[PDB]
C-alpha cells in the first residue's frame, strides 16, 4: 500500500548528436592508376568495367548524401520567421534562434557546434576530387530556422497541416497534458518552467563548449574519411612486389614486355586499393544512410510533434525538441520534464463508500496518514475525493485492499444546505 | 559543362592555350560563364530570381531550361527552399 | 577472440536490475527516479493504458494473475522444448565460427 | 564480410536497444513492437551474444 | 448495425529474441600471410598499409 | 471549430485569479445551480 | 549484365577464350594466361557478391 508521487519537477535539456552526411568524393579511376601514362591506361582497358563500376558507386553514394540532407532538414513546406518581438511567454530563446547580425545567420549554439567540429584541392589530390554538398551551410541554417520559427509559433500544427498560431504558455501546457500533468501546473509554475528552460539552455552552451567529446560523432566521420583518402594516397608509393612504385622508371628502365608485367603488377595493386576504398566507403555510407534516417525520424516526431516513446526523444517525459544544424550532422536539444521531490504516500485500489466500490477516473488515491485525497499520477495536487473524481463499479467485496473512506457528492451535499427547510 | 574544381580563369586560359585533354570547345561569350564554389559552370546564363531546383549542380546552384524575356536556354540560379510564411504570432 | 567487456554475470545484473524497476516502480523508473507503486496498481495503469478500467483487473485481479503465471511456466517448456527457438542467436555464432 | 555483418548486428543491437526503452522501461502504443495483442508490460533476460 | 465486443481476455506471453553483439575477434595480419617468416615480412611490407 | 457554451462540466477549477497570467473575466455557466435554484424558485 | 560483360575482357591475358589460349601456347604459358583469366572472373565474382 505505498507509493511515491512527485512534488515537484525539473526542467532538462540534453543533447543528441546525429551524422546526416558524409564526404562526396569522386575518383577518376585512369589517373589514379595510370598517372598520365598511355602505355598503363592502354593496359589498364583489358580489366573491364571496374572503373566504371567504381565510378557509379561513389556517384550513387554523393547523391545519396545529399538525399540524406534534403530527408532530415527539408521537412517544412515553407520558410517560417519568428515575430519582430521575441517575447514567448517568459522563454528565452535567444540561443536557439539565428542571430541577424552575423554574416551567416546561425544560432549562438550554431556557432559553436560549427567552430568545434574541423577552390585548391589541397588535400590527398591524386585524381581524387571532393564535391560540394548541394545544400550550404546557410541552406541548412534556413531550413533549422524555418523549424525553430513553426515549432516556437504554431507548435506541431506546421508539421501536419498548415501552421496555426498559438500562444507559447498555452502550447506548453497542450504539451504538459501530452505527458500526464495538468494545466493548472504549467500556468501557476509558468515563472519557475522559463526560468528552468532558460538555465538549462545555458547549461547546453557550456557543455558543448567545455566536452569537446560530446561532437565526436561528428568529428569521427571527418576523421574516418580523411583516413581513406590519405590511406588511397599512401597505396601509390607502395611497388606491390613491382621494380618500381613510380611507373615513369618502369617505362624508362626496361624493355616493352617486361614493362608491361611491371605495370600490370601496379595495376593490380591501385586497382584492389580503389575496390577497396568505394567498398568502405560504400559500408561507411550505409551506416551515415541508417543515422540520418533515424535524424528524419526524430525530427519528424520531436521536434513536429510530442512523443510517449521512451528515451526516443531523451531521457524523461519528452515536451519539445529544437533542432540544430552542425557540420555533416544534426543536433537536436530534446526538452523534458523530470520529476523530483517524490513523497511517500498510502495507497488503495478504491474507496468503500456505502458498499460501492469507487475507482479514480483520472488519479490515484492517497493518505497523508489521517486523510484520503486523488491525485494527478505525475504531480502531487490533493483534490477532494467526490463522485466526479471517481466512477463506480461492483462493491466492497471483491476489491482486494479496498478501504473505507467518505466520498462527497455535491449534489445531494447542496441539497442537504438548500432545501431543509421543507418549504 | 560544368568543369569541377577549378577557377574560369585557368578554364578560360587552357582554352586559348589549347591544353585541355577534352577536345570539344563549349562556345563562350563571357555572359554565360559563370563561377560557382562546384566549379566553373560554362554554358549556363545565371540569373538573380530564385526558383526550385531542377538539375542540381552543387553549393545553392542549380539550372533548369527556360523561356528568357520571350527564345530558350539553360539558366543557372541559387535555389529557393520554400516560400515564407511569417506565422501571426501573439500573446 | 578477445573476451567482451561485460561479462555474463554483468549482463546478469543489468537485467535484474530493469526487473526490479519495471516491477516495484513500472514506467517512473525509465523516465527518472524510481517510485515505488503497489504492483496492481500498476497492472491497473497499464490495464487503462490500452484502454481497459481499472476495474477490470481489480475485479479479476486473481484471474490475471493466474493467467500471467500460467504464461510464464508455457514460456519456459517453449524454450525448454523448442531447440530453434533461440536459432537467430546460434546463426550468429554458427557464421562467426565458419569464417574464421 | 565482419564489417557488412557487424553492421547488420549493430542494427540488431539498436532495434533491441529501442525496444528496451520502449517496451521495457515504458508501455508502448506501436502496434505488434513489444509483441501480438494490446501491449502492457515487458520483462528482459540475458542470453549469449543477445 | 453489427459489432463484436470481448466479454473475457487472455494474458499472453510471447518472446522476442534478437542479438545484441556477435564475437571480437582480432587477427595478426604478419602471422596469418607470413608466419614466422622474416623473408616473407620483407615482401609483405610493399603491399602498403593493408 | 466547434464552439460551446463554457460551463462546470468543460472546465475544471484550481488556485484563484491572481496566479495566472493573461486570466479573463467571463461566466461561468453552472446547469445544477440554475434548475436547483429554479427547484426551490418560486418557494411553494 | 556487368557480370558477364566481365568475360570477354583479358586482364592482361593474350585472349578471353579458354579454348584460343590452350589451342596456341604450350601448357605451362597456357596455364600463366588461365591463371591471368581466372583472377579477373574470380575477382569479378567478388565485387559482384560484395
Ligand atoms: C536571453 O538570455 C541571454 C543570455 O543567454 C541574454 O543576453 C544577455 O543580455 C545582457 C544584457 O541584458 C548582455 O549584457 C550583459 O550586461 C551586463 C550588465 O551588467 C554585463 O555585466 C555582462 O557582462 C553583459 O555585458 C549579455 O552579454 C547577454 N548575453 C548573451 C550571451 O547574449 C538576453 O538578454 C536574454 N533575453 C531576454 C529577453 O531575457
Ligand atoms: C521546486 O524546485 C525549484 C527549484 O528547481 C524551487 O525553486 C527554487 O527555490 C529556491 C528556494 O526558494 C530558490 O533559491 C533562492 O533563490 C533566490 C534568488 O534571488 C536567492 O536569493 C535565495 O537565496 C535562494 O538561493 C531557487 O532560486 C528557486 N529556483 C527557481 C528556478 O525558481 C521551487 O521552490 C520548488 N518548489 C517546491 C514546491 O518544492
Ligand atoms: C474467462 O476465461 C477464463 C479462462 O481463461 C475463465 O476461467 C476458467 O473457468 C473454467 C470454468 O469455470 C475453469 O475450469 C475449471 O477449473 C477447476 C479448477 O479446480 C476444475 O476443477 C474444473 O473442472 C474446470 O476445469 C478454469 O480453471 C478457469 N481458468 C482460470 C485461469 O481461472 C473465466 O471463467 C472466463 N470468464 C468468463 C466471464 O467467461
Ligand atoms: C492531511 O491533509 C489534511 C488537509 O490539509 C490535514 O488537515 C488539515 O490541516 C490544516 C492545518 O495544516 C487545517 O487547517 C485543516 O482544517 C485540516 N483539515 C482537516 C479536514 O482536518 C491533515 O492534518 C493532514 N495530515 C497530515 C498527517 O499531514
Ligand atoms: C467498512 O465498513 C463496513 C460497514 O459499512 C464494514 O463491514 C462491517 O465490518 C464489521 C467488522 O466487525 C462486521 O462486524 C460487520 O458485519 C460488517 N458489515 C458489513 C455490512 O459488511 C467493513 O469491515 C469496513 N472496512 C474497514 C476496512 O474498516
Ligand atoms: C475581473 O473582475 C474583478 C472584479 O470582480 C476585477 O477585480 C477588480 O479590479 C479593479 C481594477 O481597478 C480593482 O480596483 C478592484 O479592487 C478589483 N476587485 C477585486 C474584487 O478583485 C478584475 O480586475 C477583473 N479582471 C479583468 C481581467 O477584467
Ligand atoms: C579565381 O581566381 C581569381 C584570381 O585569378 C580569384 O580572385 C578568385 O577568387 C578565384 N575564384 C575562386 C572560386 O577560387
Ligand atoms: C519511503 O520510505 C522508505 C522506507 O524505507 C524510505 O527508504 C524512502 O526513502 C522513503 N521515500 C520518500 C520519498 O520519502
Ligand atoms: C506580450 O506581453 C509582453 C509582456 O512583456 C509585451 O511586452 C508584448 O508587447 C506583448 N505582445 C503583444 C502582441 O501584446
Amino acid at each position: 500500500n505505498s507509493i511515491a508521487i512527485p512534488t515537484n519537477f525539473t526542467i532538462s535539456v540534453t543533447t543528441e548528436i546525429l551524422p546526416v552526411s558524409m564526404t562526396k568524393t569522386s575518383v577518376d579511376c585512369t589517373m589514379y592508376i595510370c598517372g598520365d601514362s598511355t602505355e598503363c591506361s592502354n593496359l589498364l582497358l583489358q580489366y573491364g568495367s571496374f572503373c566504371t563500376q567504381l565510378k557509379r558507386a561513389l556517384t550513387g553514394i554523393a547523391v545519396e548524401q545529399d538525399k540524406n540532407t534534403q530527408e532530415v532538414f527539408a521537412q517544412v513546406k515553407q520558410i517560417y520567421k519568428t515575430p519582430p518581438i521575441k517575447y514567448f511567454g517568459g522563454f528565452n530563446f535567444s540561443q536557439i534562434l539565428p542571430d541577424p547580425s552575423k554574416p551567416s545567420k546561425r544560432s549562438p549554439i550554431e556557432d559553436l557546434l560549427f567552430n568545434k567540429v574541423t577552390l585548391i584541392c589541397a588535400q590527398k589530390f591524386n585524381g581524387l576530387t571532393v564535391l560540394p554538398p548541394l545544400l550550404t551551410d546557410e541552406m541548412i541554417a534556413q531550413y533549422t530556422s524555418a523549424l525553430l520559427a513553426g515549432t516556437i509559433t504554431s507548435g506541431w500544427t506546421f508539421g501536419a497541416g498548415p501552421a496555426l498560431q498559438i500562444p507559447f504558455p498555452m502550447q506548453m501546457a497542450y504539451r504538459f497534458n501530452g505527458i500526464g500533468v495538468t494545466q493548472n501546473v504549467l500556468y501557476e509554475n509558468q515563472k519557475l518552467i522559463a526560468n528552468q528552460f532558460n538555465s538549462a539552455i545555458g547549461k547546453i552552451q557550456d557543455s558543448l563548449f567545455s566536452t569537446p567529446s560530446a561532437l565526436g560523432k561528428l568529428q569521427d566521420v571527418v576523421n574516418h574519411n580523411a583516413q581513406a583518402l590519405n590511406t588511397l594516397v599512401k597505396q601509390l608509393s607502395s611497388k606491390f612486389g613491382a621494380i618500381s612504385s613510380v611507373l615513369n622508371d618502369i617505362l624508362s628502365r626496361l624493355d616493352p614486355p617486361e614493362a608491361e608485367v611491371q605495370i600490370d603488377r601496379l595495376i593490380t595493386g591501385r586497382l584492389q586499393s580503389l575496390q577497396t576504398y568505394v567498398t568502405q566507403q560504400l559500408i561507411r555510407a550505409a551506416e551515415i544512410r541508417a543515422s540520418a534516417n533515424l535524424a528524419a525520424t526524430k525530427m519528424s516526431e520531436c521536434v513536429l510533434g510530442q512523443s510517449k516513446r521512451v528515451d526516443f526523444c531523451g531521457k524523461g517525459y519528452h515536451l519539445m525538441s529544437f533542432p540544430q544544424s552542425a557540420p555533416h550532422g544534426v543536433v537536436f536539444l530534446h526538452v523534458t520534464y523530470v520529476p523530483a521531490q517524490e513523497k511517500n504516500f498510502t495507497t488503495a485500489p478504491a474507496i468503500c463508500h456505502d458498499g460501492k466500490a469507487h475507482f479514480p477516473r483520472e488519479g490515484v488515491f492517497v493518505s497523508n496518514g489521517t486523510h484520503w485525497f486523488l491525485t494527478q499520477r505525475n504531480f502531487y495536487e490533493p483534490q477532494i475525493i467526490t463522485t466526479d473524481n471517481t466512477f463506480v463499479s461492483g462493491n466492497c467485496d471483491v476489491v482486494i485492499g479496498i478501504v473505507n473512506n467518505t466520498v462527497y457528492d455535491p449534489l445531494q451535499l447542496e441539497l442537504d444546505s438548500f432545501k431543509e427547510e421543507l418549504d | 559543362v560544368l568543369y569541377q574544381g577549378v577557377n574560369c580563369t585557368e578554364v578560360s586560359v587552357a582554352i586559348h592555350a589549347d591544353q585541355l585533354t577534352p577536345t570539344w570547345r563549349v562556345y563562350s561569350t563571357g555572359s554565360n560563364v559563370f563561377q560557382t564554389r562546384a566549379g566553373c559552370l560554362i554554358g549556363a546564363e545565371y540569373v538573380n530570381n530564385s526558383y526550385e531546383c531542377d538539375i542540381p549542380i552543387g553549393a545553392g546552384i542549380c539550372a533548369s531550361y527556360q523561356t528568357q524575356t520571350k527564345s530558350q536556354s539553360i539558366i543557372a540560379y541559387t535555389m529557393s527552399l520554400g516560400a515564407e510564411n511569417s506565422v501571426a504570432y501573439s500573446n
